[PDB]
């Protein structure tokens, strides 16, 4: 517990966020190539 | 068909067919009680369960070198699912038969 | 379609709203009205509040 806060994100939360993001930008870099 | 043989004699309730046989049906009339169960999740990372979904459309950018043919896209879903039951003494179940 | 976030709380839900104008007292005056509402619950009913 880095910090102080009551609730605190946790690297999971994070982890979970970039997996649920992902797909997106995925199927957008294909344009880009 | 978990039930016992229904004969002509039956006054109007549903049954099924299992394998030539005529067989009764089973309801489960059901009570969940207070934290009597958690679901196990497995980077499910909140309350809802977490999928995975992928696409793949058709086009070159899956043209191989074994076949350049076969545009044939897809899409797949997965999850991970599994139950703990704590204290099984909080849960019932009444068994009966249901009407036509 | 697929995409929802971690946190309840910042979870993203689709709303309606309606402008219009309503007889209120029920004596053939309209006044200007708005209506908030999601899924099938109200949860918004007030007068226009822009001047």
């Amino acid at each position: 517990k880095l910090t102080s806060w009551k609730n605190e994100l946790s690297l999971q939360a994070l982890k979970a966020d970039l997996d649920a993001a992902k797909p997106s930008h995925t199927a957008m870099m294909i344009k880009v190539k | 068909g978990a039930g016992a043989q229904a004969t002509g004699a039956n006054p109007g309730y549903r049954t099924s067919m299992v394998s030539g046989q005529e067989h009764y049906d089973v309801y489960p009339m059901l009570v969940v009680g207070d934290d009597s169960f958690t679901s196990i999740g497995f980077q499910t990372d909140g309350k809802s369960l977490k999928f995975t979904v992928m696409t793949k459309m058709p086009g070159k950018e899956t043209a191989d070198r074994n076949d350049p043919y076969g545009e044939t896209g897809f899409s797949s879903i997965k999850w991970y699912y599994g139950i703990l039951v704590k204290r099984p003494e909080r849960l019932a179940l009444i068994k009966t038969v249901a009407p036509l | 379609q697929e995409f929802q976030i971690s946190d309840p709380m910042r979870k993203r839900v689709v709303a309606y709203e309606y402008w219009g104008f309503w007889d209120i007292e029920g004596n053939g005056v309209l006044e200007p009205i708005v209506a908030t509402w999601i899924g099938s619950t109200l949860i918004r009913l007030e007068k226009n509040p822009y001047p």
